[PDB]
């Protein structure tokens, strides 16, 4: 009732071997299932899909780098649009 | 898949944590590179064909590869390569724009290689033609973005080899 | 994110993204500083949220706190107010996000069958998340309220 | 005649056929009702 | 079971095709029951307009 | 399809370029297009009240309900309840859209077929939908409601 | 256009319009208004950019109209232009819509095959669309022109 | 199906064993078929023009390809000269096998019935097969073209 | 799969020679035998049930196979017994026909042996009933065609083996 | 070949081949000979083909061999005559197997998208294949031309 | 540059910068960033920029890369390319300093000239920059472009 | 190992035949292919070292390769590639002599990919080598050899590959 096999069998098309490129996994996956004769093997080809781990942390990149140093790095400067005597009186190590 | 702002909040929810000022500096450092990142990705996408051409002529073609015998000769394998490397190059975008790496992981990087190998591609000159492209990105694209855009075109080439 | 959600459609079409899908890009990273602000206002409000909700839903349902009732005791009590507080967690992930799908996967896909099993009510769980808007909305000013006000409504969508 | 020959030899010719995706994918036929219109293409169908 | 017999036409809007493909524009089928609320979605989707929808087999307003 | 594929697509058949009329049409919808999202979202939060309330209203403690009645029996009762939710979509979807071509594509093409076959009495249905309209009526408001209420009317109108 | 494009996604999930989708309708409604203004522009440009176009493209390839060639003659060449109207007409109705896909169904689909029963060569129908562009491009403000480039661009794709 | 196979059914309806008469009408046949085959293949090399050619007599410069007609926008344009080509190709099978059925079996059966939920003009396209005949007429030669106009005429009488 | 024909022309391709004489000899070659072929090839769809028959009764039946803890007792295992030997045998005329052992190799080789060993066919057995079904279709075909014949099944034997 | 694609059928169905396939096998068999012969004669007179039709081709397309032309130097000249000696040997294949299987997995799938890379003209490539079959033509008899015909035909069938 | 400008208007008029003059100071030298990463695209992208722009004026001029004209020759058509190249310096060094009198002290004086003496066309030459400029464009984005724009069609200005 | 003589005995014993005119033959044929084979790897050994440097020079070196990052960029990495380009002709030569190919896969092929995948060794610059090995062993060699010696050449480089 899906529509992938709506799309591609239609209502009067046998189904057949879709040997698909695209997703990922995908076309090595079903060349597997493909190959296997009956009660050849089986094995899951795809016991479930395994989650992965983050290689890069978002500061590592570039541009997310630079921005934190410029927000860090002159994190404490002069505020515009406050008066002078308030920015003065302003402390900037603040506790410790 | 995840993005910087996601891959925050996804770190804190594992914590329990509430979302506190240092996790909210992250997230305004992706705000401000995020205008960078759009432009670089529409030069990307208006100049992809061109790409795909100059890192061809770079690496694949005038080669064994596209003489007889060669993984790229015949139309139908030339037509498949250049399909690919239109793919690494539409990832490696979204990565762009997304921040993050994982995108890549999860579509592209995962079964590439075993898929390579059945095929009898060869994924060394495939690291090559990314190498190409990247260079020719970062051209287009222009300093700022060029830092931000060979990292990810360095992770598709580390993976695959 | 909406970025994340952009991409999946140009994904699913196989195409590189519109450059309408990259204004809307751009539209929510301009947006991202006001809403990180709007999140920041409700998680030092935190506490006083949970609490007064706590307190309206408990009113709102007397059975829920009553010997028959789940919520009923120290220990179990303790339980509803810690799960309003997931709640909010994830409330304020949603508005930085600028999407359900943070708030979604979290906490609205599954819940129906864990609360089925605990025996808590779902209704009166959707009443302590509408307890929970009423009092965010009024620490919230009134646009911030009204971009706060969706996620919650969502929430309690989803619970239902 | 040069631009069309291997720079590299060849020397197995079999090896460098069957590389890529497999023949089967080509060499399957598909089977549709449209052209089950005559007693033995619907016992194809069947079959299939 | 119930069974709906049903009538629909669905054009090809997407792709002209060198087939004849008579039979996916024009199509009479039996439809179980529970499938026919599904199918008939799809052929809406599809843009196909549903003709004539009887119920082939079963009796209408029957509690078993 | 949407009121400004409907004005186009005039426009089309006609083989004339866009005009001044039409332009003044199209920006009359985009005016309007504010108030419609509001009320998409309230109807979306409340879809399940607004089903309950307008069976209240209708279907329930009715002879339908009671045996012998069409909608006797759970698996007709929740039939008759999903009716009513698609019902609600495509007149949100139709509302948001500015189009009743949605509905007749979706909603009403081949309903009244079916329901001769099946038995189910239309001015039963219609009852239902008209009762839904004055539930959302109420919760969209005034400005809202009179937008609503027109597409609620033409799913009357295609059933009957 | 991008609410029907919405409202259809909506609808395979069988869900209401998410708070993302409505708010991106929301934007679409505003930039319409913006759009109308482009597409009027052109429109009353129309006969000019056709004809500057024209003159351009027949300067571009001699051959076309020459006596071999498909647009020499009175008759022919009155088509050639028809068609280049065409066109126009159909990205006009593409910048209101904010999407191709009106222009699409009109115009794109089995183009080739039209033309190449006609014998048109469809490189020159290419140069054509080109030329209006450069013509429309000058005429719009630079802004302006982006978006329109981007509908003039797709047109240009799809006939290659 | 097929002359030959036509007699052989008309036979074993009878349950007759083959006859000389039955022979001799598989002869005739037999005789054309050379000329048929022939024609077939001029048929082929000049499908497009002939396409062309009849689309010119009847179905461009007109209201339907005029906005508003049935053959406007390129999606339909392309669709009624794909419904020709299929005329074409089936006449030009039918005129080998000798046997009208193979247009009754594929081409004629549901054809108005599609036609008018589609909303195509059945008049129409009757005109642009009549205009493929007269163009097909010309190039298979006269011997040809009465044996070819015969299929014609039947798919325009089944339209 | 491949056939005589077409094995030539891939060659060929691989090398991007044009076809040459030593190659047009194979060609030639494989035509004379063509018509022998597919004389063979028919006697042997014509006499098929009977050969497995007789192949059957020379090696599988009367045998501790078909007695009970034999691989081939039950009504339901004896049944996929000769189903197998349907296989080889349609396959075996297919190769003969294509003049190419290639076919036997992409469908009926690949696998075969590691099903057998997942189910506990014996190899050694399967292999003596091919021996079998090869002397009987020997008989049949005649012996200009026997030759040709013999190499399939012979091919087939040595793959499972 | 033609054997294969018989063979391919009876897998699809399970079945031994049909007399009627086994019949098309014999016809095969008989025409090889002839074919042979064919193919022989165009293998013979690759050289002076290809050299003919080359000098055709940039008579009839001055453009392509000329600085601003893909085929404009020695080098790319010689990448051009090398892609013409390629369709070469594919026919001669084709005419050996008897189909045009053997030439269309090699040269006609993905053609469109490897020139429309490497930006060469499909329709120059596509006259340069009619040039060679006009020198091939010559070359072989009558009735060896017009097989020989079929193949260049749907070679420049296939590239357009 | 802007800033020299200023200097002297000030000079001659012997006094101190004026407060307007002072603000236009102001306001590139907030430019100049900007105006770096936009010359710094062209540069690394010269040498495409260059080679693009040569086909086009090559196919647009067939004459003067013809026996009779002067580009004729690989020695004559380097030449041609490296005036190109020149031109293409000159407009980055035009962006950075925010006036045209860096573009036009090396290259706009005398050009006439230099060319009548050469014999080279001038109308060809100026082809080849608007050539430039149109991949120029591509590459920028639209902003960046319009600034990159006003330096080039200065040049073609400048050489006709 | 395995060389042609005893695989010609291994078969025969499976069989549990007796060795035949037939097997005594191809015997008699690998004993006088056996002088040329001789010869060719005299050759090979004396010219070891120039073969090596003359393949390097044509794929491994002047290359993004030896440039810093690259995989055989240090000494160490340089001399390794060079040691794995002298195993392959070594053995290469010892399979000439046995003519058979089994050798390779024994020690050479088995396990290679996966040791160069983790090493991180670039397979197709690996195979790319061998190629330009062979071309120049067949001008030592000289043609009778030439033939003999590439394909143990090309099973290296289809194993790798
Ligand atoms: C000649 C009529 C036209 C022409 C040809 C041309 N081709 C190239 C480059 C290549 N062409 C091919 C083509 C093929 N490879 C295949 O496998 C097949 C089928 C067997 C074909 C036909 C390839 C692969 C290349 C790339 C180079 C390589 O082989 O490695 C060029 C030059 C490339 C360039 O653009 O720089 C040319 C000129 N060009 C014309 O304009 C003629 C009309
Ligand atoms: C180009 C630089 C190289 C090249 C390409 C090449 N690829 C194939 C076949 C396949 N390509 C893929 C790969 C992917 N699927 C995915 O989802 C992704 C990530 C998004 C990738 C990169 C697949 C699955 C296939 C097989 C299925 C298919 O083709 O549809 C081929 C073989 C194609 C063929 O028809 O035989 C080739 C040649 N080869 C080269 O030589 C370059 C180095
Ligand atoms: C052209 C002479 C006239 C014309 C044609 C036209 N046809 C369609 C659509 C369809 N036509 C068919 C017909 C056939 N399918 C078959 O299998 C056969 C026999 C082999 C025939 C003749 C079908 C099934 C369709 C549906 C679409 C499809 O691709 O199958 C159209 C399109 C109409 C629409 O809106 O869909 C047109 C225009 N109409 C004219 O105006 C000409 C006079
Ligand atoms: C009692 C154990 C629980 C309870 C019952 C309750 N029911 C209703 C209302 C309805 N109940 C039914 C049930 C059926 N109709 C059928 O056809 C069948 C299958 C044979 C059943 C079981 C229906 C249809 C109604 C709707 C009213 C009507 O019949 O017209 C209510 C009232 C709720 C309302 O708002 O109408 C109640 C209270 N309530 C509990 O909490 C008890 C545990
Ligand atoms: C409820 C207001 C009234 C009612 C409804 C009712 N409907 C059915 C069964 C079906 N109704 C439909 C209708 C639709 N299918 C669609 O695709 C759409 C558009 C989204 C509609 C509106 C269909 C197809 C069925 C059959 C199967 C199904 O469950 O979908 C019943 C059950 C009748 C039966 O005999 O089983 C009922 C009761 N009837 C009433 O009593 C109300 C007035
Ligand atoms: C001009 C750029 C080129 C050109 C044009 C040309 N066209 C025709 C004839 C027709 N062109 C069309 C096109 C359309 N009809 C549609 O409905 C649409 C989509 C909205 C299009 C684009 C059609 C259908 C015709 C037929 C006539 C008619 O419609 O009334 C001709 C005449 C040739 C003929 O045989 O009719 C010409 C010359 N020719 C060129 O070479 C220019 C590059
Ligand atoms: C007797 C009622 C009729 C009859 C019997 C008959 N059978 C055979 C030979 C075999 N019968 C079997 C059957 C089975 N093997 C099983 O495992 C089972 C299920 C438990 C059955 C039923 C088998 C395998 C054989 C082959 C011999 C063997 O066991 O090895 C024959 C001999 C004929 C032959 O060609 O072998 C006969 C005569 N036939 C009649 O005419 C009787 C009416
Ligand atoms: C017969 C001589 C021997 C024998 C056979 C036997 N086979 C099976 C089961 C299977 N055999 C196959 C084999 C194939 N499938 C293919 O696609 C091909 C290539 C075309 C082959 C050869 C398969 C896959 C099965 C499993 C599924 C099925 O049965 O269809 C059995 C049944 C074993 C079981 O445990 O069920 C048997 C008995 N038995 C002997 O002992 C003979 C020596
Ligand atoms: C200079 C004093 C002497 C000299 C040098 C020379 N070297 C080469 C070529 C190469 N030398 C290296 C060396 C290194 N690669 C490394 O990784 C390290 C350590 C970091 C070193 C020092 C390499 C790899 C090459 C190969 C080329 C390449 O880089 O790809 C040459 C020319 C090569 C040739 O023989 O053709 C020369 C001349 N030669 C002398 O005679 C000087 C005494």
């Amino acid at each position: 009732d899906g529509e992938e096999y709506g799309r591609l069998y239609g209502e009067d098309t046998v189904p057949s071997w879709q040997f698909p490129t695209l997703p990922a996994a995908n076309y090595p996956n079903s060349v597997e299932l493909y190959n296997r004769f009956t009660r050849q093997d089986d094995s899951l080809v795809v016991p479930s899909f395994k989650p992965i781990r983050s290689k890069m942390d978002i500061a590592s990149m570039p541009l997310v780098q630079a921005a934190l140093k410029e927000q860090q790095a002159t994190k404490t400067a002069l505020d515009m649009s406050r008066p002078m005597f308030l920015e003065l009186g302003r402390s900037f190590k603040g506790a410790d | 898949m995840q993005d910087a702002i996601t891959a925050v909040i996804n770190n804190y929810d594992v914590q329990g944590k509430y979302l506190d000022g240092a996790a909210l500096d992250k997230l305004k450092a992706y705000f401000t590179t995020g205008a960078v990142r759009v432009r670089a990705a529409a030069v990307i996408s208006s100049n992809a064909t061109t790409i795909i051409k100059e890192a061809a002529a770079k690496a694949l073609i005038y080669s064994d590869l596209t003489r007889p015998g060669g993984n790229m000769y015949t139309t139908r394998r030339y037509a498949a390569c250049i399909r690919d490397m239109d793919y690494f190059l539409r990832y490696a975008t979204y990565a762009m724009l997304a921040g993050d790496p994982s995108i890549l992981d999860e579509r592209v990087l995962n079964g590439l290689k075993e898929t390579y190998n059945s095929l009898g591609v060869p994924i060394a000159a495939t690291v090559g033609g990314i190498q190409a492209m990247k260079e020719v990105v970062g051209g287009l694209v222009g300093p700022d973005a060029a830092k931000e855009a060979s990292i990810y075109f360095d992770y598709l080439s580390s993976g695959l080899s | 994110s909406v970025l994340t959600k952009a991409i999946v459609n140009a994904d699913a079409e196989a195409r590189y993204l519109s450059p309408g899908e990259l204004d809307r890009i751009k539209s929510f990273v301009a947006s991202g500083e006001r809403r990180l602000r709007i999140a920041q206002t409700l998680t030092e409000a935190r506490e006083r949220i949970v609490k007064q909700a706590g307190d309206q839903l408990f009113q709102k349902r007397p059975d829920v706190v009553s010997p028959g009732g789940n919520a009923y005791g120290e220990k179990m009590t303790a339980l509803c107010l810690r799960d309003l507080d997931y709640y909010l967690r994830l409330v304020t992930y949603g508005i930085v996000a600028g999407d359900v799908t943070p708030i979604e996967e979290i906490g609205i896909i599954g819940v129906k069958e864990m609360y089925n099993s605990l025996q808590t009510p779902i209704p009166a769980v959707a009443e302590g998340v509408r307890a929970m808007k009423n009092v965010a909305t009024s620490l919230l000013s009134g646009d911030d309220a009204a971009e706060a006000g969706f996620y919650f409504d969502y929430l309690v969508g989803a619970m239902q | 005649q040069e631009l069309g020959t291997p720079i590299n030899e060849r020397s197995i010719p079999e090896m460098y056929v069957n590389q890529g995706v497999p023949a089967l994918k080509r060499q399957r036929k598909v089977f549709k009702q449209s052209q089950a219109t005559d007693r033995e293409s619907f016992d194809a169908l069947v079959t299939a | 079971s119930r069974y709906f017999k049903v009538t629909a036409c669905i054009p090809s809007l997407k792709r002209v095709r060198t087939g004849r493909e008579l039979q996916n524009t024009f199509f009479t089928k039996l439809v179980p029951y529970e499938n026919w609320f599904t199918e008939q979605q799809r052929i809406q989707k599809a843009g196909g307009k549903v003709l004539s929808v009887k119920l082939f087999t079963g009796v209408q307003g029957a509690n078993t």
